[PDB]
């Protein structure tokens, strides 16, 4: 029993897996698609930058808690705190988690640390965090995305931008690299990757994966194709920023 | 001592817990001054000679008499009773835990009691010149004991006297007049003796049976005497009277009880005991039966006719509560009266209470509730009151045998007479009036005649009536059920 | 199933006096300031001392007076059968950090090494029965195979009373069966008691022989390691030359 | 009286600086005070003293609910206490319930103040607590029982001033209306008014 | 915050006045100081104070379903608290070490003693039985806790009484405390620790050392005792190197000393039960 936190049942099971169906499945699409995506950076008041991102039912935002006093030695640091909401997937999770939220957040500052140039940013720790508000696929990605933006926004200094991308395995027989999926494209499916990189220095920061099977010629399609996305999406980004700094520009 | 009793409590599930807060709760406080604002729809008989009878050693007096003489030759009897329905007010917790202890077991040492000592023996009871409340039975009768004018009153009384039976005797017939007394006990007395004649020559039957009340140097045999008869008579005509009148008054819910009628394939063990001993019988009915038994005497056997009793007591079967409408027997074999409700005792029973309800309703000092006329819930509770009427006899004889096996364990007597009572191919029942017991003795080739009752070795003979001594021996190999053993000796 | 046979003998099969026959070693880890092993039985434990080193985020805990002996403890998950989790932290781990501390501060001899972290550690990988008393001597060969000044070897053991007779260096058999067991870990050379431990209901005329015969069975495991450490000593300064 | 005995004891410990027995009727609760001492530079905040609440119960753990109700302590006793007079140093109240008859709070505040008294603290004011229950009917009853609070729709712990009367804290249970809440305030007031009384007679008993 | 340091001239002193064996207060070596029992309105409630150290002792029960291993027998939870008002240093996950060893002292007396019942306190065998907690609070630290938590925990669980059940094949009932009598538990025995303080070594020895002796002390040696003269527990702490007639005299002190402190229990809960045979929601014994 938690002693910081409403009184409630001891252990709760969803409705789900007491239903009884077979669940639609998506069917076909064109592979190399990519979802809508409404970036906008500058949500936040209180938060010295902010960013939201969404791409299909992907909802994420990110803040940034800058520069606060706490070579190689005097070099800069930032913390990350990834943290999906209890409200999204199918299933509900104590907020503290422990498993793979910490995963992700090391996926994250992996990915970070390199765009980010910390010898402008000596004795200090910026305090990156996440907040997933619901999962409908690729979500390390977005969150590398947000992240990337609330960064850029709140005026931390960079080498280039960090863009994300998501793939899965079709189970089928000819299984074809799936890219920018869905949950149920993501739950049915074999393997999962993600990729990260920059796109102007063309350099991958942070990469990730897991297979039900696989092999060294499908895995490397898998990241080029999901490179070829993230250079696709990297304009969307721009115009954001671009639009965020005319607004402030604006109120002054 | 102290495990053995609350272990047969366990087993035969009577109830021995303590009184819960709650009910106590519930109990009038004590500063107990009679309150003027009860006592409207009663009335007042302060200015009356009343002198209640109680064993040695009581705390639960609820009955109460007087014979007050009249001008006109008649005179008022008059019994009264503790109107503990005041105090047990229905829907309570009280009412509930009195239910479930539908009575109060009195085992050779201790009392599990129905209401506290509070309730029990310093507000209902009838304690000496305290003015106490009380229901109140009134008869006016001649010197023949016919009734002529009753009445059934709340009141309010003051026991001038709390006696005992010896103690009412010699204030009865040790020549001493006063007043005050001893004369209403003189016309009580009579009155006493007139009508239990007149109901012997009615038909109901008189019995004995082996009781045994331990102190424990050495047990005592219980002791009839005259005035134990008078209270009997007296409280079994109030009985009878009410029930009379709380049935025509209610035809559908009441509580009476019945005693069956046995079977005539039990009688037939004593019929063929005394036709064996030529002495004739008419097992027809109950009034052949008990004229027959006052004439069975025989000098040989001056210690006869009670063996007989005892044979016919094993074979009557149980009298029952039960409600007017779920049944229709209404006929009560012993007494050879048709209705009978028990009235006197509500401290020590809880369907005096519901009668003492029912009454009141009838004279309408009260009102009612639902629990009162659906006879499913007042089925449900006369059978649970049977159970534990049944659970108390039980209990009661376990411990009686517990204190006579401790007896014999202090003192080991041997070779006390025996006379017989069965007799049987496996073993022969026999009896002991010194210490009030009854016990079996196996044989364990022999000859069993059963169209005449006996046994036969090639030695000797045993017919009932006969006369044996032994030794009482009693096994401890399970400590569980220590059980007593007899040997034969002649 | 049994304890004390009717002819003296046991279920491993040894009388109530003797124990089991402990196989140690010293210098498995060469990573660190000083390094032990010891199998007391089926028990395994594993000892680590780094040395008397520097004090970081010094946190104004560095006593200027003596040394801060500083001993953490820890029990596998796969120890015992039934399989158990956060090891560290336990409130069980935790007094038996206290136990060693206040055992080797009281033999370390810390007067020598002032403002300086003493990092003792022990890590049980196999518990059968005498769980502390294993990792007291370990520590202690560790201790001696890292140089640290210390007054004697804290030789510790369990003993026990069954059937009016006292046995040494329980296992976990008997330690499940409830009765008393008394450990304890004292100095030899001195007769001096270091630490007394003891779980269960037993009365008090029964109280020192199973004191004596732990001490018994203490000097024993004296014996025993002081062997070993003899050999390692004499093989490690021939080699030199 | 509308309200039930109660009585206080001051003085009972010895190691902390202050404390105060406050009981009523069956509850009974116990505060100490540890009064301007050390604080680090993260909690401290120069020109105000840090005032610290830490209640805890006999069962259990401390939970939510008890945090929250420490809060309230925690600003009324800012409300009152002077601060500005001890900067960068705190003060500390520990409340433990030594016994739960409802009317928790009404017991809490009071032994607080009884407390910070004892501890010579500079205060502004004396403060009390009453607790005021509406049942169904609307009759209302002041120090109520658990009984009372249960078979109860609507509690209030209200948390009153010495000066003037006001209203420094009210803590509410239930669902209840306007007119009801300006009878029962009212009602409060005269029992703090009682209390203030029991107030000045412990202390001058105490200083005799 | 931080406890005041201690002066080299109090530390001196009170060596010395060992030395010439004599105490601060005016008693002896083998004297405990005044310890009352005071009783609470709540079944279960004790405030045992030894001196000026105060404690408080609550019990209370539940039912829940039990342990695999154990499906016949119940449950067990003790806790003791250090509140802040115990004194200053007793901030919250501060002073660990001390909580960790008096709990398991505790545990370890009390439970695998075998004290109480945990088989009487049964009610489905498999499904749900009893649990009893116990929250021991320190109030007031001057000196000697574990014998004020010992007497405590056992005035307690001595002074408790559980809701009565009944039960029939797997329909178990409960009732309160008003329609039926609370049933109390099961004790075998009241084991309570006995404190030993050793100074200079081991040569000198005290009982129920004060908060200065327990500055200035190196050991402290726990005895826990019953009437019946049965070791349940004993304990070295503080690093120190004791001997063998130590522990069998410190034995044979700790057996008189439990065997009075056990006469005074009995007789407070005797008043206690007196008083509320008469009126009276309390109950008070004095040394
Ligand atoms: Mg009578």
């Amino acid at each position: 029993g938690d002693h910081r936190r409403i009184r409630g049942p001891e252990e709760s099971q969803p409705p789900q897996l007491y239903a009884a169906d077979e669940e639609e499945a998506p069917g076909t699409r064109d592979p190399t698609r990519l979802r809508p995506v409404y970036a906008r950076a500058g949500l936040l008041s209180q938060a010295k930058g902010s960013a939201y991102l969404e791409a299909g039912g992907t909802k994420v935002l990110c803040a940034v808690s800058g520069p606060r006093q706490a070579p190689a030695a005097l070099r800069g640091r930032l913390l990350c705190d990834f943290r999906r909401a209890p409200f999204a997937g199918r299933r509900r999770r104590a907020p503290p988690g422990g498993c793979e939220e910490r995963e992700l957040a090391l996926a994250l500052q992996e990915a970070l640390e390199p765009a980010v140039r910390l010898g402008r940013y000596p004795r200090a720790q910026l305090e990156v965090s996440a907040l997933l508000l619901e999962d409908g696929g690729s979500a390390l990605a977005a969150a590398l995305t947000a992240a990337a933006l609330a960064l850029a926004d709140a005026g931390v200094e960079m080498y280039d931008l960090v863009v994300g991308c998501g793939l899965s395995l079709a189970p089928g027989p000819a299984p074809t690299w799936l890219l920018d999926p869905t949950r149920l494209e993501e739950e049915r499916a074999a393997a999962g990757l993600t990729v990260a990189l920059m796109p102007v220095l063309n350099q991958v920061a942070g990469l990730l994966g897991s297979g039900e099977g696989g092999l060294t010629e499908s895995w490397a399609e898998a990241v080029r194709l999901g490179l070829e996305g993230c250079q696709r999406l990297y304009p969307v980004l721009q115009q954001s920023l671009v639009r965020a700094a005319r607004r402030r520009g604006a109120a002054a | 001592k102290e495990t053995e009793t609350e272990v047969l409590l366990l087993e035969h599930d009577v109830p021995h817990q303590p009184f819960s807060q709650a009910v106590l709760s519930f109990l009038p406080k004590m500063p107990w001054s009679i309150t003027e604002k009860d006592m409207k729809n009663r009335e007042d008989l302060r200015h009356l000679c009343i002198c209640s009878v109680d064993p040695p050693g009581c705390t639960d007096i609820n009955d109460a008499l007087h014979c007050r003489e009249l001008e006109n030759g008649n005179l008022e009897v008059g019994v009264h009773i503790a109107d503990v329905s005041h105090f047990i007010r229905p829907g309570n917790a009280l009412d509930q835990e009195s239910a479930r202890r539908g009575t109060t077991v009195y085992l050779c040492e201790k009392r599990i009691d129905m209401v506290p000592e509070l309730l029990s023996s310093n507000l209902c009871s009838l304690k000496c010149d305290v003015d106490r409340l009380a229901f109140s039975c009134i008869w006016e009768m001649n010197h023949n004991a016919e009734i002529l004018k009753t009445k059934f009153t709340k009141s309010v009384i003051n026991s001038k006297a709390s006696l005992t039976y010896a103690e009412a005797q010699l204030r009865i017939d040790s020549a001493n007049m006063n007043d005050d007394i001893t004369t209403s006990l003189r016309g009580l007395n009579k009155l006493a003796k007139i009508l239990k004649k007149r109901r012997i020559e009615k038909g109901a039957l008189t019995l004995s049976s082996p009781e045994v009340r331990f102190h424990p140097i050495d047990l005592q045999t219980k002791e009839l005497r005259e005035t134990n008869s008078m209270v009997e008579e007296f409280m079994l005509l109030a009985n009878i009277s009410v029930a009379k009148k709380i049935h025509e008054e209610f035809s559908e819910h009441a509580l009476l009880r019945k005693h069956p009628a046995p079977p005539p394939s039990n009688y037939e063990i004593l019929v063929k005991a005394a036709r064996s001993r030529n002495l004739e019988i008419k097992t027809d009915t109950a009034k052949s039966l008990a004229e027959s038994l006052d004439q069975a005497e025989s000098p040989t056997f001056p210690y006869l006719n009670t063996l007989l009793r005892i044979l016919a007591t094993r074979c009557m079967m149980q009298a029952v509560y039960f409600c007017s409408g779920m049944d229709n027997d209404f006929h009560h074999y012993g007494l050879a009266s048709p209705i009978y409700t028990h009235f006197t005792s509500p401290i020590r029973r809880y369907a005096d209470v519901i009668v003492h309800r029912l009454l009141a309703v009838a004279i309408g000092a009260d009102c009612t509730y639902p629990e009162l006329t659906d006879k499913h819930k007042l089925a449900d509770i006369c059978k649970n009151l049977n159970f534990r009427h049944k659970m108390a006899q039980y209990a009661q004889r376990a411990s009686v045998a517990f204190h006579t096996q401790l007896f014999f364990k202090s003192n080991g007597i041997v070779s006390e007479e025996a006379y017989i009572l069965f007799v049987r191919k496996n073993a022969i029942v026999v009896l002991i009036p010194k210490y009030g017991l009854e016990g079996t003795v196996f044989f364990e080739q022999l000859i069993y005649d059963d169209e005449i009752p006996s046994l036969k070795i090639e030695d000797t003979v045993f017919h009932v009536f006969d006369k044996v001594k032994v030794k009482i021996m009693l096994d401890s190999s399970n400590l569980q059920h220590q059980k007593i053993r007899m040997s034969l000796v002649e | 199933l049994e304890l004390l046979s009717d002819q003296g003998y046991r279920v491993d099969g040894r009388r109530a006096g003797e124990l089991r026959k402990i196989q140690a070693r010293m210098g498995v880890f060469a990573q660190a300031d000083g390094s032990a092993y010891i199998e007391q039985g089926n028990t395994k434990a594993l000892a680590v001392v780094y040395g008397p080193h520097e004090i970081r985020g010094s946190r104004a805990r560095a006593l200027p007076d003596r040394a801060l002996v500083n001993c953490q403890y820890s029990s596998a998950t796969f120890s015992t059968g039934e399989r158990k989790r956060r090891p560290h932290g336990d409130r069980k781990s935790c007094e038996m950090g206290l136990q060693l501390r206040q055992t080797f501060e009281a033999a370390i001899l810390t007067q020598l090494h002032p403002r300086s972290q003493i990092d003792i550690y022990v890590q049980v990988l196999q518990a059968d029965g005498g769980t502390y008393a294993a990792c007291v001597n370990a520590a202690t060969l560790a201790v001696l195979d890292a140089g640290i000044p210390m007054r004697d070897f804290v030789c510790a053991c369990s003993a026990g009373f069954v059937d009016g007779t006292a046995l040494a260096d329980l296992s976990h058999v008997e330690e499940a069966a409830g009765g008393p067991q008394l450990a304890l870990a004292l100095l030899p050379a001195s007769g001096q008691i270091a630490l007394l431990e003891m779980d269960a209901r037993l009365h008090e005329d029964h109280l020192e022989r199973v004191l004596e015969a732990a001490a018994q069975a203490a000097r024993d495991v004296h014996t025993l390691l002081d062997r070993v450490v003899r050999q390692h000593v004499r093989e490690a300064s021939i080699l030199l030359g | 009286c509308s309200l039930r005995h109660f009585a206080c004891e001051q003085n009972l410990l010895s190691r902390p600086d202050g404390s105060a027995s406050f009981l009523q009727g069956d509850t009974s609760v116990l505060a100490g005070v540890y009064g301007p001492a050390e604080v680090k530079v993260s909690k401290e905040i120069f020109n105000k003293a840090t005032l610290e609440v830490i209640l805890r119960p006999k069962i259990g753990l401390p939970g939510v609910a008890e945090k929250s109700r420490e809060r309230l302590i925690r600003n009324t006793c800012e409300a009152v206490v002077l601060g500005t007079l001890h900067p960068r140093t705190s003060i500390t109240v520990v409340l433990q319930v030594v016994s739960d008859a409802g009317s928790l709070l009404a017991c809490c505040l009071n032994a607080a103040c009884m407390a910070l008294v004892d501890a010579g603290v500079p205060m502004r004011a004396l403060f009390c607590g009453v607790a005021c229950a509406l049942d169904s009917d609307g009759t209302l009853v002041l120090d109520p029982t658990s009984k009372q609070e249960k078979e109860a729709r609507a509690v209030l712990t209200f948390a009153l001033d010495s000066v003037e009367r006001k209203l420094l804290m009210s803590s509410t249970k239930g669902l209840y209306s306007d007119t009801e809440l300006q009878q029962c305030l009212a009602a409060a007031q005269a029992a703090s008014q009682h209390v203030f009384r029991f107030y000045r007679e412990s202390l001058q008993r105490r200083y005799s | 915050m931080k406890e005041t340091p201690l002066s080299n001239c109090e530390r001196r002193f009170l060596l010395r006045a060992i030395e010439e064996k004599k105490r601060l207060d005016g008693r002896q070596t083998y004297d405990y100081r005044n310890i009352r029992i005071s009783f609470g309105t709540d079944y279960g409630c004790c405030i045992v104070e030894l001196g000026k150290t105060r404690v408080l002792g609550q019990v209370s029960c539940e039912l829940v379903s039990p342990k695999l291993n154990r499906a016949t027998e119940g449950i067990l939870f003790f806790n003791l608290e250090l509140s802040q008002m115990a004194a200053p240093a007793f901030e919250p996950g501060r002073q660990s070490d001390l909580l960790v060893k008096l709990n398991r002292l505790m545990e370890r007396c009390l439970r695998n003693s075998k004290c109480i019942d945990t088989e009487s306190l049964c009610v489905v065998a498999g499904e749900k039985v009893w649990q009893i907690r116990v929250d021991l609070h320190l109030l007031n630290h001057d000196g000697n806790i574990i014998d004020a938590a010992s007497i405590a925990a056992i005035v307690a669980l001595c002074h408790f009484r559980r809701p009565d059940v009944s039960v029939q094949g797997d329909e178990v009932t409960l009732y309160t405390p008003e329609e039926r009598d609370p049933v109390p538990l099961s004790i075998h025995h009241m084991p309570i620790c006995v404190s030993f303080a050793f100074f200079q070594q081991g040569t000198y020895l005290l009982v129920d050392p004060n908060e200065r002796e327990e500055r200035v002390m190196d050991g402290l040696l726990v005895i826990a005792m019953n009437k019946h003269r049965e070791i349940c527990t004993i304990q070295s702490s503080g690093g120190i190197m004791l001997l063998k007639d130590q522990v069998l005299r410190c034995s044979k002190i700790a057996g008189v000393k439990v065997a009075e402190i056990t006469e005074l229990i009995l007789k407070a809960l005797e008043n206690d039960q007196k008083v509320r045979k008469e009126g009276g929601k309390f109950g008070f014994a004095e040394s």
